[PDB]
């Protein structure tokens, strides 16, 4: 377990050293924050009908009568442009407030805890994660545990053994083809179906797909051991 | 889910055949392109959106042909090889009931694309999740999919609600019989009326309004002597045409700017919708809720989606 | 030799389940993975 | 023993200690042994 951790863990050095992609959503908003930045700056640059962009030219050139409709012009157009960026940065930062909402909610429930909700937490059932620092963001190394050697086996819902009906306490019953056994439900490791793995309800006529087997109980042979003390007692007594 | 993929070309919208309005047009300059760049990162969004609440497995899983799920009746949320299309039978009543002004805006230089994945494909990936689901649990979203019996699964989904597995196996006639009684009622109620699908209707009928009003805007005057551009330049030379259009040009560009902010705003509606249902899928279909109502009403048992037009439908199974 | 192409994108490798009425599938083995997560 | 539950041998678990670990039906059963062996003893009498 500790091997394919580092095994992992160096998979991770490996991922960011070898592809430009991995940092995207990150190297994306700082991409939108200087593009939206240099768009606002090229409207600088746009007449919007003046004699010029150059605001001092136009002073050069026409009176207070003249220079106000000219003057006027880049005073709206500019306007709206502020009024423009501004929106659409008002816009992104609604992105960027959802994202660290669910980036604080995964901090909470993926760092300070273990969530048992599916997917939420990498792919695979969670066990951990680590937070790393990141320009403007935050990684998550999620470490979970994968089923990886899966093998086919039948299976019965429950058993028939006193002519009551028995189930998995936890757990599943599985047959080797041969023996019946009982195992938990996320890793192949059968066991001697007892009454302490089991509990009991009822007899087998109301089960679809129940299957007959021996329940074996762990105080029989505690009693049968327990006869057979008795027994050579009674046989020592009966020598004198 | 998602909505129409909009496209627009700005100078379409403000300068439909005049050069005199491109030259105009050009003293604004980058209005133009970044409101396409706008329009643009919302149509991108749609696969996304698409792609992130239905293609959560990347491998395709198909029911066996027969059907012994313990008296579990899938078969009215399950394809149907009859079809035309593939969808199961409770999607077409789906499809059936979501509804020239898409030829008006056809005009106008205003288009829609389609989605990358078609509603065949996106009953694809759903045939696969729901398959998933019934044959192999949530073992499918968390590893390589293991098969399980049916009533071996909910036996599992019981435990998971602290209902102890005898009390299933114990009534799982009842519990089939049940499940069956209620997808019957799935079909009923989605086949009676359609004002349940009232969500999807209306994010559709914002969309197409907004289309319709934004049409609807050049068809005004702003204070030009005409609202029809043409009209402008075959009455006025280069002195006063271009007096008569700049107006036109800001009227319209205005028009354009408040129709994007307003796509925008509600692109952000739409994508926090998409975010819920990814979730929805993510732990109500691939998962068992332990969260309460989050997967609808009463103890959660399991969810089947169901593909919609722009949307998706969760059927939530429930203890109750 | 190389050219662009077009396709129907296929969504995954096709897979029936071996689904049956007694049948399971149970690991005998797991492994522990990481992924990164990137969040802005 | 009914707080426990029990896998493998010593040699696996890394740091695992020695104590021991009680069970509630060996004195249960070893009362019943000295009511027993009080039986066996009397039917010497006789
Ligand atoms: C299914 O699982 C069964 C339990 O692991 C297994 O049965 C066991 O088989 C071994 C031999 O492979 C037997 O080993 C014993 O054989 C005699 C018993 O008198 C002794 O000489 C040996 O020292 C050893 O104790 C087990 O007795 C037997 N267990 C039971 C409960 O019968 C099956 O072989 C497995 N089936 C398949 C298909 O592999
Ligand atoms: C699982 O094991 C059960 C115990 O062996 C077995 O039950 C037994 O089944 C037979 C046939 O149904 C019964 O046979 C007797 O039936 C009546 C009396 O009730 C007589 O008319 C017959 O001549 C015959 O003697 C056994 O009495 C019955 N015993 C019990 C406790 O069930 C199941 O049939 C086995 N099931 C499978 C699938 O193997
Ligand atoms: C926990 O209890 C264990 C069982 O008593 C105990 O194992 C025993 O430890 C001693 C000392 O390490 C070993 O002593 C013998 O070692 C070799 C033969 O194996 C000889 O060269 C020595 O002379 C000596 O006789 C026992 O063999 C060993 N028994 C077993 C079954 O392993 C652990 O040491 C105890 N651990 C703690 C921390 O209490
Ligand atoms: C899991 O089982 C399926 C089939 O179920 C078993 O198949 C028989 C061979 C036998 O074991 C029966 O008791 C079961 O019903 C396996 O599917 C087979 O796969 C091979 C290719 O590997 C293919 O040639 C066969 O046609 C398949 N048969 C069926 C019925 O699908 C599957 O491979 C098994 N998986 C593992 C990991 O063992
Ligand atoms: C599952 O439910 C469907 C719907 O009732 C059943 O299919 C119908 O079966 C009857 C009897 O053969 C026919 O009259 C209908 O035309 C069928 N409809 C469809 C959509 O196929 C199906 O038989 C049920 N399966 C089980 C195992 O009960
Ligand atoms: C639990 O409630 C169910 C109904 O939800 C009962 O099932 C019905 O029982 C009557 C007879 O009492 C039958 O006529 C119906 O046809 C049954 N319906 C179904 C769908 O099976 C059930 O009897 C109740 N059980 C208990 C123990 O109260
Ligand atoms: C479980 O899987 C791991 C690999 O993921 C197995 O470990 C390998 O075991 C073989 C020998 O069988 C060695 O050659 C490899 O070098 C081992 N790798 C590691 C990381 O140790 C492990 O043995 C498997 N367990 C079982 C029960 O099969
Ligand atoms: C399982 O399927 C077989 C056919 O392959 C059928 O004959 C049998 O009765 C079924 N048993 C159960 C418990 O469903
Ligand atoms: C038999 O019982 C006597 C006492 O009555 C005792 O001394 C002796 O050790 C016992 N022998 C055996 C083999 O149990
Ligand atoms: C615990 O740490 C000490 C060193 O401080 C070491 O000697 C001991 O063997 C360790 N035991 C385990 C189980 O790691
Ligand atoms: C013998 O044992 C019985 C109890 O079973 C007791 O009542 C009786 O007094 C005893 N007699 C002698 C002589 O020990």
């Amino acid at each position: 377990i500790a091997n394919q951790f580092n095994s992992a863990i160096g998979k991770i050095q490996d991922s960011l050293s070898s592809t430009a992609s991995a940092l995207g959503k990150l190297q994306d908003v700082v991409n939108q924050n200087a593009q939206a930045l240099n768009t606002l700056v090229k409207q600088l640059s746009s007449n919007f009908g003046a004699i010029s962009s150059v605001l001092n030219d136009i002073l050069s050139r026409l009176d207070k009568v003249e220079a106000e409709v000219q003057i006027d012009r880049l005073i709206t157009g500019r306007l709206q442009s502020l009024q423009t960026y501004v929106t659409q940065q008002l816009i992104r930062a609604a992105e960027i407030r959802a994202s660290a909402n669910l980036a604080a909610i995964k901090m909470s429930e993926c760092v300070l805890g273990q969530s048992k909700r599916v997917d939420f937490c990498g792919k695979g059932y969670h066990l951990m994660s680590f937070p790393q620092s990141a320009p403007h963001g935050v990684v998550f190394l999620h470490v979970t545990y994968v089923p990886a050697q899966e093998k086919n086996f039948t299976t019965a819902p429950a058993i028939c053994h006193d002519g009551k009906a028995h189930f998995p306490r936890e757990g599943v019953f599985v047959s080797n083809g041969t023996h019946w056994f009982v195992t938990q439900r996320n890793f192949y490791e059968p066991q001697i179906i007892t009454t302490d793995n089991t509990f009991v309800s009822g007899n087998c006529d109301v089960v679809i797909g129940i299957v007959n087997n021996t329940v074996y109980d762990p105080l029989q042979p505690e009693l049968d051991s327990f006869k057979e003390e008795l027994d050579k007692y009674f046989k020592n007594h009966t020598s004198p | 889910v998602s909505m129409t993929k909009t496209s627009v070309d700005c100078t379409m919208y403000i300068c439909g055949d005049s050069t005199e309005c491109s030259n105009l047009l050009l003293q604004y300059g980058s209005f133009c392109t970044q409101l396409n760049r706008a329009l643009t990162g919302i149509a991108v969004e749609q696969d996304k959106n698409t792609q992130e609440v239905f293609a959560q497995v990347k491998q395709i899983y198909k029911t066996p042909p027969i059907k012994d799920f313990g008296g579990f009746n899938f078969s009215q949320i399950l394809p149907d090889p009859s079809k035309p299309s593939k969808r199961s039978f409770i999607e077409d009543l789906l499809f059936n009931k979501v509804t020239d002004l898409i030829c008006a805006q056809k005009f106008n230089g205003l288009t829609v694309l389609p989605p990358l994945l078609t509603d065949e494909m996106i009953a694809q990936y759903t045939s696969a999740l729901l398959a998933g689901t019934i044959t192999s649990g949530w073992t499918f979203g968390a590893g390589a999919a293991l098969q399980i019996p049916f009533a071996m699964q909910m036996a599992y989904r019981f435990n998971g609600i602290g209902v102890t597995q005898n009390v299933l196996y114990e009534n799982q006639k009842l519990i089939a019989n049940q499940f069956n009684s209620a997808i019957g009622k799935i079909q009923d109620s989605l086949s009676s009326t359609a004002s349940a699908l009232g969500k999807l209707q209306d994010v559709v009928n914002q969309n197409a309004q907004a289309l319709n009003t934004l049409v609807k805007q050049l068809s005004s005057n702003f204070g030009a002597i005409s609202s029809v551009l043409n009209d402008i330049l075959s009455r006025l030379d280069k002195v006063e045409a271009e007096v008569q259009i700049d107006r036109l040009i800001t009227g319209r560009l205005q028009s354009l700017q408040t129709y994007v902010t307003q796509q925008l705003i509600r692109a952000a509606e739409i994508r926090a919708s998409a975010n819920l249902a990814a979730i929805k899928m993510s732990e109500c279909v691939l998962g068992q809720s332990k969260r309460v109502d989050f997967c609808g009403k009463g103890y959660h048992l399991m969810s089947f989606p169901q593909s919609a037009p722009h949307g998706v439908v969760f059927l939530h199974v429930t203890y109750v | 030799s190389q050219s662009i192409i077009a396709y129907t994108m296929s969504l995954g490798a096709e897979n029936s389940v071996a689904y049956s009425n007694n049948s399971i599938a149970i690991p005998t083995n797991f492994t522990i993975s990481v992924t990164t997560e990137i969040l802005p």
